[PDB]
């Protein structure tokens, strides 16, 4: 047993086997593996053909877009002390990883980066989706633009004295146009006032009736001082493309925050081609809970 | 010995563990999901078939 | 004992290579109870091949039940067949909804993380959260069918180990049963208006069912061609490697 | 007997991919997590009925 | 192609699923049929 | 043209083409005609292993079995010149060559040649189509078995004095027991005397009712006397299975023929499983034209 | 197998031509069909 199962000196075998089986069981596996390997990479191969390289075939899952935010605060919560300087750190680094691509000196030159209405305006169309006139142009989107965060005054841009900023971003997407509600006699309460058509509107607000009043100031920072986003920036051609794209930003300011108590903001956009979803509460809105205690 | 022998026991606990994931939400977090609790729905019927 | 294969490499290359879970829990207890159960205890019901009488007798000492071959055709060859035919379902769900194969590998650490709703796909556009679990939960869907699928071919090789199918015949009315209920299985849960919020299964396309037929062919023959071997030369490799 | 053999194979491999997740970096938890769901994985079930 | 090319984002999950169920009552039916033909 | 299509030297091309492109095409072509031919030969060895060694998997083209006969007579006409002896050397070198193979120096040895029944008997069974028992045993044929066609003492055979014979044979079949016909009120006229069951008859006559009487007296030769087979060589096994097999041959002298004119003489073999053709007519029967001028 | 093995010898070719004939004629049809579905 112990011995002769190891190894034997009649049969000469070894685990169970002679030299020539063990030999013709490894050869075998050995081809068989390498017929299953270059199966797979061909059936993996003609998938890669099948699809174009500027447009992924399906597009109904990302649509409608979703409404992403700088800082990344883990589960929509925004809570720092006004003293400790080591409570804010995690969140202006992310701030600061958004804003950082947006640096002026990125977008210099003629290429690939043109000059565009500092007012907003309406879409503008480069083509269709081939290679023919190359990369496609992007319009240029300033840090300056927004005004008291950009991180180019106060570097932490506002989480020192308890007055906070929020940049939002509408998610990308390729040959997606955005479409603002009309002028009709059915518009939210809110929408009425600066009705500029070429702005894709976003408008914070509170969860529940009562925190109303706990909530100060929404300052909205802008493209043209709107609360908005510019419909000249659409449509989008992907990253092969339109490589250094920049897509609009919109900052908001919390003003006038009541300390030391927990205050549920809901952002939302509106828009034609815009739907919320009971599951996803990131498809059009986004929830922020802020904390300034101090 | 059928429905708690020795294989069994470990789905018994599945559904345990996500019957607690569920309470821990709906006690804590306004408007939760239900994922935990169809999870658990699901994979006691399976340790009773 | 085949089945065993597909459900653990998963979570095999989720770990090592650090991509989106193929296979999950839902999933896993649906190919159990459907391809395992039915099609299982149909086998009993065979018949017997016309040699069970023109066949020497077993020396028990010799000749076991579970031995170092039935492994080797399970785990080592039918397996691992079946392992590709579901993982190509899944490369596939990903590359047409944007998400590439290259650009898969590490994406796993940023994938499950409910907080980076702009998760960046090939093509360049970003997705939320709920948008991407969506497509793994389309490629759980897809490897279950694709698991049906091949389960197809390994139900139909075990019903004879020394004559063809050719030869002996589907005269079986239990296992056609099997073959017939389970395809239901599948495209029951994959349809149906519901499983979405209860079990997690989202409906499939027409041109994702077919991405496992290669592989169920190729099953399915290989067996046939390993028994005419059998049939012409006793005693030879085939038959002390092979023949469980 | 087999299912012995098996049940020696499966926690041998279990211990394994113990000291693969940690010379990756996964938590001390994630490891014996681990091990627990792969030696479910590998013994067989139902042979005997 | 246009402001207007809305389809590019649709899909028709409905006549899909209702494909799928009238498929899947005719196997299971077949089945039935197969496995009781006699009363044995 | 005559020379720009030839060789021109700007652009390197021959007869049309540059280096490079001769190369991919001849390469590509190389490697597609490799495929090709890998498939058409797998594609026929699981041909060649579907077939068994010991049975053609087909048995019904032929059957039942044809009569065939030497000398090799071109258009089944035997004419010869009893002076010329240049005249019947075809035919003498064929009949010849038939009985070469029944020389008793090959018939040597225990092996695997057996002494059986000198006179007609029943059929013999050396087991089922295996290879367990070896090779099988197969009955000796004696030549001198053949009274004056034999070769051994008239070398000629007969053809020398306006005497000639007709070694005939039953076409090998596996698996073919012969049925002779029973002794009931039914059968022809001719094989109601000596009625051995075991032997298969042989019986040649005169296509026309004219011939008859230019016909002389057809003295058949071989085992026991009788004219026709003995059962005992049946069945036939396959070459693989009975190498060194020979089959039993009957002779026909065809004494008296009338000189200088074309007597057409038909030969028929009776029983069960033996049916003739109207478009084939070497099923069963055979035809043979003798014209022995001198 | 026996002096009485004369199936080993035989060929049902009355059932082939029959079949062979039956699907003719159907695929002929078929075609007649598609050809003229509609007068044009
Ligand atoms: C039911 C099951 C059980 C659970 C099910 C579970 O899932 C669920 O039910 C959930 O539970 C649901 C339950 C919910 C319950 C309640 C909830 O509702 C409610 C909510 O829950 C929420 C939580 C929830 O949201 C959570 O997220 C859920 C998840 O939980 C898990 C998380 O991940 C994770 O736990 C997060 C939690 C947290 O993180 C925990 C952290 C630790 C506790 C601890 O660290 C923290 C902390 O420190 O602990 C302290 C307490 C201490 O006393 C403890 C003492 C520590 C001991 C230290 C000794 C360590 C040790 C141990 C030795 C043996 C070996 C040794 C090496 O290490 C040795 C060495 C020594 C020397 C080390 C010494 C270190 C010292 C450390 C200690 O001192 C302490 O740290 C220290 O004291 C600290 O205080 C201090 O701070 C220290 O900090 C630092 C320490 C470091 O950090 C730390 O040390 C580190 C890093 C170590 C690293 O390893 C180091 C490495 C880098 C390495 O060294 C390295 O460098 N390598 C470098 C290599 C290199 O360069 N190479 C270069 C190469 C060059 O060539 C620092 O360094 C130190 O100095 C410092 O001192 O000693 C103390 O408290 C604190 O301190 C605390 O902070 C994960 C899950 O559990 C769960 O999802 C809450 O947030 C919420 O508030 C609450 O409301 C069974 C499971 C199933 O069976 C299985 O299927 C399973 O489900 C799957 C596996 C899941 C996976 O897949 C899923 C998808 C599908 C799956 O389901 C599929 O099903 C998979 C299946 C599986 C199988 C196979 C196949 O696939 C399928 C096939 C089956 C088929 O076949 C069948 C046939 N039979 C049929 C069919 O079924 O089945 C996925 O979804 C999953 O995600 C996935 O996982
Ligand atoms: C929508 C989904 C549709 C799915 C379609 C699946 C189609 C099937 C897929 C592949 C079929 C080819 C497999 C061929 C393997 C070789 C089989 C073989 O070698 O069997 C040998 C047997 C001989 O046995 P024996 O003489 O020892 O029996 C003795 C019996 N005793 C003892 C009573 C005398 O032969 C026999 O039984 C005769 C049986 C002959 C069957 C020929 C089938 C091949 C024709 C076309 C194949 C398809 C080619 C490419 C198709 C791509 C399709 C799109
Ligand atoms: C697009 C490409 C896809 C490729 C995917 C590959 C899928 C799997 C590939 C192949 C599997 C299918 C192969 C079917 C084999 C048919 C063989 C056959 O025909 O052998 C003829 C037999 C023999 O007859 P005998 O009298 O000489 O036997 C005498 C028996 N002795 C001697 C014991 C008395 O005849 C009989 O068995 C009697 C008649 C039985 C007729 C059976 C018909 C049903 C076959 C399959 C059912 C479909 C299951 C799938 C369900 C999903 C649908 C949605
Ligand atoms: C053989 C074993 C193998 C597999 C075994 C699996 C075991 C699983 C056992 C139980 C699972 C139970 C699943 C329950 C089904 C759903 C129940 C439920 O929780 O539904 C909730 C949903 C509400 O969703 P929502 O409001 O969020 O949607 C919002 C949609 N927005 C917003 C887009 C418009 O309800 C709705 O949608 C209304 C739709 C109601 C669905 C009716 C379907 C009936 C379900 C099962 C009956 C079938 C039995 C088979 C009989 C065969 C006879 C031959
Ligand atoms: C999507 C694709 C669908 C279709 C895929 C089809 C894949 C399946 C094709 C082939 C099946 C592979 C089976 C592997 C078995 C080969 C093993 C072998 O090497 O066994 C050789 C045996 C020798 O036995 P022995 O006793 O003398 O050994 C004595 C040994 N000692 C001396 C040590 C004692 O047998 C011999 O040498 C003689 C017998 C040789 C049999 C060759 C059979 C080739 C049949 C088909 C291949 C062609 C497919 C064409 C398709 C084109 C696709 C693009
Ligand atoms: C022994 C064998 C007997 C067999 C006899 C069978 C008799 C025939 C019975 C049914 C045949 C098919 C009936 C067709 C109607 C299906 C209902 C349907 O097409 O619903 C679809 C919609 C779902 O909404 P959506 O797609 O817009 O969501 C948005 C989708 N997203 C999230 C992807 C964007 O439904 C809704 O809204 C409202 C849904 C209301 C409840 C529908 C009930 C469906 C559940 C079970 C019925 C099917 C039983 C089949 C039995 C098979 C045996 C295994
Ligand atoms: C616009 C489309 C309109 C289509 C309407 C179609 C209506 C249906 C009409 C016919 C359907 C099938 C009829 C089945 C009867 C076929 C006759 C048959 O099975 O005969 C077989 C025997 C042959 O003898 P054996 O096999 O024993 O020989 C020995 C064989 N060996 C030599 C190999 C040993 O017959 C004999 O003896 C006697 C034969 C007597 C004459 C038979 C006539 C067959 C010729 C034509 C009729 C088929 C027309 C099909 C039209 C198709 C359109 C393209
Ligand atoms: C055993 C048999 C059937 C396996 C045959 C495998 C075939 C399909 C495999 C073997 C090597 C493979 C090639 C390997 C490398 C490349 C280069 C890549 O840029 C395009 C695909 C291409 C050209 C692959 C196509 C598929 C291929 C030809
Ligand atoms: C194995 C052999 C004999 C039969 C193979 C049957 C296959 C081709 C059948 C089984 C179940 C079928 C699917 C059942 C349901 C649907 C949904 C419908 O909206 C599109 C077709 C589609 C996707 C079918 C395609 C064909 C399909 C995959
Ligand atoms: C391009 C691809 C698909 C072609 C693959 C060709 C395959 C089927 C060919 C290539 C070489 C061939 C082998 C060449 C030699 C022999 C030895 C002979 O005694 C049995 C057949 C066998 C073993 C052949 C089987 C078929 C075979 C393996
Ligand atoms: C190309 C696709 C879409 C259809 C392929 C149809 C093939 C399989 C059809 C066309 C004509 C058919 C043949 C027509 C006639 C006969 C004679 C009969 O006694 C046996 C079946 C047999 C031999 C048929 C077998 C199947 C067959 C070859
Ligand atoms: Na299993
Ligand atoms: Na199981």
């Amino acid at each position: 047993g112990w011995k002769k199962f190891l190894w034997d000196s009649e049969k000469k075998e070894f685990l169970g086997r002679t030299g020539s089986s063990w030999f013709k069981i490894f050869l075998f596996y050995l081809i068989f593996y390498g017929c299953l390997a270059g199966i797979f990479i061909g059936t993996i191969q003609v998938l890669l053909l099948t699809l174009s390289d500027f447009e992924p075939k399906y597009q109904d899952r990302v649509a409608p877009p979703g409404l992403s935010h700088a800082p990344y605060a883990i589960k929509t919560e925004i809570s720092f002390s006004i003293s400790n300087p080591k409570s804010y750190e995690s969140f202006v680094k992310s701030m600061h990883k958004l804003m950082d691509l947006y640096n002026e000196s990125s977008q210099a030159g003629n290429s690939p980066f043109e000059d565009c209405s500092d007012t907003p305006a309406d879409y503008i169309k480069r083509g269709d989706l081939d290679d023919s006139q190359g990369q496609k142009k992007a319009c240029r989107f300033s840090r300056m633009w927004l005004k008291n965060c950009s991180g180019l005054d106060d570097t932490t841009y506002g989480y020192a004295e308890g007055k906070p900023c929020v940049v939002a971003k509408l998610n990308r997407i390729i040959g997606f146009y955005p479409k603002p509600l009309k002028n009709t006699t059915d518009l939210p309460e809110e929408l009425q006032a600066n009705y500029n058509q070429y702005v894709l509107p976003l408008r914070c607000a509170a969860k529940r009736e009562e925190d109303r009043e706990k909530i100060g100031s929404i300052e909205y920072f802008g493209l043209g001082g709107y609360a908005g986003f510019p419909l000249q920036y659409y449509p989008y051609y992907g990253k092969r493309l339109q490589k250094k794209y920049l897509q609009p930003l919109l900052a908001i300011q919390f003003t006038n925050l009541t300390q030391n108590m927990e205050l549920r903001i809901e952002c939302k956009v509106y828009g034609e081609n815009i739907d919320y979803s009971e599951k996803d509460r990131f498809r059009g809105r986004f929830e922020v809970k802020i904390e300034v205690k101090s | 010995r059928q429905l708690f022998g020795g294989f069994s026991i470990l789905l018994w606990i599945g559904a345990i563990l996500c019957f607690l994931a569920y309470g821990i939400q709906a006690a804590t977090e306004d408007e939760p999901a239900n994922d935990n609790l169809y999870l658990g729905v699901v994979l006691s019927t399976v340790v009773i078939v | 004992l085949t089945s065993n294969i597909p459900e653990i490499t998963p979570f095999l290359v989720f770990i090592i290579g650090n991509v989106p879970l193929p296979l999950g829990t839902v999933t896993i207890l649906c190919i159990d109870l459907g391809t395992d159960m039915v099609p299982a205890i149909s086998l009993a019901y065979e018949q017997a091949e016309s040699d069970i009488m023109k066949r020497q007798p077993r020396n028990p000492k010799t000749d076991k039940l579970v031995n170092e071959r039935l492994i080797s055709m399970a785990y080592g060859q039918i397996g691992m067949i079946q392992a590709l035919g579901g993982f190509f379902s899944y490369f596939v769900i990903l590359a047409e909804n944007g998400f590439l194969p290259m650009d898969l590998i590490g994406k796993r650490v940023r994938w499950d993380d409910r907080w980076i709703s702009d998760v960046e796909d090939s093509f360049g556009q970003q997705w939320t959260y709920e948008q991407r679990k969506i497509v793994e939960f389309t490629c759980h869907t897809s490897f279950f069918i694709s698991i049906v699928v091949v389960q197809w071919a390994d139900l139909i090789i075990c019903k004879t180990r020394r004559n063809s199918i050719f030869q002996q015949g589907m005269k079986n009315k239990i296992l056609i049963f099997g073959l017939f209920e389970e395809t239901a299985l599948a495209a029951f849960l994959s349809y149906c208006p519901g499983t979405d919020v209860a079990l997690r299964m989202y409906p499939l396309k027409p041109s994702w069912w077919f991405c496992a037929f290669p592989y169920s062919l190729i099953i399915f023959l290989y067996d046939e061609m390993r028994r005419f071997i059998i049939r012409r030369s006793p005693g030879g490799w085939v038959e002390q490697e092979t023949y469980y | 007997h087999f299912i012995h053999i098996i049940t020696g194979v499966a926690v041998f491999l279990g211990v394994s991919f113990f000291i693969l997740s940690l010379i990756l970096g996964y938590s001390w938890l994630e490891a014996v997590i681990f091990l627990i769901g792969i030696i479910v994985a590998n013994v067989p079930e139902g042979l005997l009925a | 192609e246009g402001p207007d090319n809305d389809e590019r984002f649709t899909y028709d999950y409905y006549r899909l699923r209702v494909v799928g169920l009238i498929v899947a009552a005719v196997l299971c039916v077949i089945g039935i049929i197969i496995l009781l033909a006699g009363k044995c």
